[PDB]
């Protein structure tokens, strides 16, 4: 009934209790509604880093019957981590970075000078001059783990995505967009518009750097450190020697986390690699972690989207648990995937009163029907799957007979993949 | 002769980590003739000063050892941008004193701190002719 929990700690608190057939639950957070779809039943329960707000009365009710549940999830440490926000250097020409959170973090600066995106040198010391192309990357370091920020840059020296390029942006967290614009002569300049319109006042910022046989390269800045349901638009940027490159940006005033949604049940045979994936797009940084009864295994982040595939399937099949909680959305998904071997009889029950239960295993496809054939059959199993946890391996029973046939013993499996049967 | 009122800004922000660096690596001080008499203008005359700096640049590099050509080269391509303008030779009126190659550099970066916020700004065109002014 009580809960302690002890800083951002990451623990599942959803358990599965006995109850299949006609039953939906809702849950019921501190104050506000929150969306689940259980599988009987089992619903999003478990918790990856909880934040000094999620605590609090956690209720939770199936309606068809109607019986409520209550949990009162309690927390000193001072323990805090916030990505790092991007800052414009006091009556100079350098890019700052800061982070809030307790203690003061080691931030450090990466830019890959190669062709493409653990290689280039990272200079830690905070404000940076040298920042011209390449990927900026600006980390944090603190006693609560890592909080990485990425700095965004369209460069306009290259070919365009042409996937409708967009950032997502939170309420209050300021907006930076560079452009890296190569030209051979000096005469090349970039301008910021939102549709059609110059920018603002508040936002100009040229930084022009000269590199290479006789040759330019600048870049220009677009600075919005209040941003606000006022600057969600879709932000060009168009140069003088230079295709016109854009991008979209959208505000958020919480968060958000949207995801495809896939049909959750599959027919895998053996071997055949397999893979089960999730496209996600969210905002902030997505904390993944797969769960498959008791499994930890983290997960990593053409252009639309970010999507994620868990591969450690290595035919075991079974509820395999996709867990997204961000800085301030959850999220769950699961799925169903059986294995391809159909099955030997041999798992019979030796039951002395007046029938024996003869049970063949395995999955999915299993039928149970058993030198002459002999009529009239006890049981035929017919059960509904996901029913509660308990005992290793299921079978489906099919043998209770009163005939006098002596030493015989049912139990003859029959399925597509083929057939077998017990002593 | 052109318009001289450079389309986009032919001074960049780095030059004074280019000329820091020549400063710092320069082997020996070599003689250079700053101007004494140049006409008493800070906008005006950044120009001149430069055109004058510019070519001592590229006496440079036909004087300086393999191992320092890069580095005289670079701030060179920092200020080539006045070779653009048709700027007129010198008067016979122009005085000058001997100076070292680290006086020089710094006089460079301190003419295009001063022209680079106005060298896009307006017409240099009448500045063609360096003058001078006792
Ligand atoms: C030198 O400049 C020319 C003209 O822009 C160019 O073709 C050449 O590739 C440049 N050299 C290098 C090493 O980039
Ligand atoms: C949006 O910004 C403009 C410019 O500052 C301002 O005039 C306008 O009132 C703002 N609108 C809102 C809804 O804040």
């Amino acid at each position: 009934a009580a809960v302690e929990v002890d800083v951002s700690a990451s623990i599942t608190l959803q358990v599965l209790v006995d109850a299949p057939g006609n039953i939906s639950c809702l849950w019921v957070f501190k104050h506000s509604s929150l969306n689940c779809q259980p599988h009987f039943g089992v619903v999003s329960m478990v918790i990856l880093k909880m934040t000094e707000t999620q605590a609090g009365e956690y209720l939770l009710f199936i309606q068809s019957t109607n019986y409520t549940i209550l949990f009162t999830v309690s927390i000193t440490l001072l323990y805090t981590l916030r990505r790092p926000y991007f800052r414009k250097m006091e009556n100079q020409d350098a890019l700052v970075c800061i982070s809030e959170s307790v203690p003061e973090p080691i931030v450090e600066w990466v830019l890959c000078d190669s062709q493409g995106e653990p290689a280039v040198v990272k200079k830690e010391e905070k404000v940076l001059h040298e920042l011209f192309g390449m990927d900026i990357r600006c980390c944090a370091r603190n006693e609560l783990g890592r909080e990485c920020t990425r700095l965004f840059t369209i460069d306009l020296n290259q070919t365009p995505q042409t996937t409708l390029p967009q950032l997502f942006l939170k309420v209050g967290e300021p907006l930076w967009i560079r452009c890296k614009a190569v030209h051979v002569n000096h005469g090349f300049g970039l301008t910021w518009e939102l549709e059609n319109k110059a920018l603002e006042e508040g936002n100009y910022f040229e930084m022009s750097t000269y590199s290479t046989n006789r040759t330019m390269i600048r870049i220009l800045f677009a600075f919005v450190s209040s941003v606000a349901r006022n600057d969600t638009g879709y932000y060009t940027c168009s140069s003088s020697k230079h295709p016109s490159q854009s991008a979209l940006v959208t505000i958020v005033e919480k968060g958000f986390i949207n995801a495809t949604n896939s049909s959750e049940d599959y027919e895998i045979d053996q071997y055949e690699e397999f893979c089960f994936s999730v496209r996600f797009k969210a905002y902030p940084q997505i904390r993944c972690t797969w769960t498959f009864s008791r499994k930890s295994f983290p997960c990593e982040q053409d252009n639309g989207y970010s999507i994620s595939k868990f591969c450690n399937h290595k035919h075991q099949p079974g509820e395999y648990i996709f867990h997204a909680e961000n800085d301030d959305a959850q999220f769950t998904k699961m799925f169903t995937l059986n294995i391809r071997r159909k099955p030997q009889v041999l798992a019979e029950a030796s039951a002395s009163q007046a029938s024996c239960f003869s049970d063949g295993y395995p999955l999915p496809s299993w039928t149970w029907k058993k030198c002459t054939e002999e009529i009239t059959e006890g049981v035929w199993n017919r059960k509904a799957n996901r029913k509660v946890f308990g005992q290793w391996v299921s079978s489906s029973t099919l043998n209770m007979s009163e005939a006098i046939k002596g030493f015989l013993v049912k139990c003859c499996a029959y399925n597509s993949l083929g057939t077998s049967c017990e002593t | 002769t052109q318009d001289c009122s450079f389309q986009h800004s032919p001074i960049s922000s780095d030059f004074a980590v280019k000329i820091r660096e020549l400063s710092d690596y320069l082997d020996q001080d070599y003689p250079v003739t700053v101007a004494s008499n140049l006409q008493d203008e800070e906008l005006c005359g950044g120009l001149w000063r430069l055109v004058l700096a510019q070519r001592w640049m590229e006496r440079l590099k036909t004087v300086a050892g393999s191992k320092m050509q890069g580095l005289l080269e670079r701030v060179n391509t920092e200020i080539h941008f006045v070779t653009k303008c048709a700027f007129q030779p010198p008067p016979s009126c122009l005085r000058f004193v001997q100076t070292n190659i680290s006086r020089l550099l710094q006089e460079t970066s301190e003419q295009l701190v001063a022209l680079k916020p106005w060298i896009t700004r307006q017409n240099f065109s009448r500045c063609l002719e360096l003058q001078c002014q006792p």
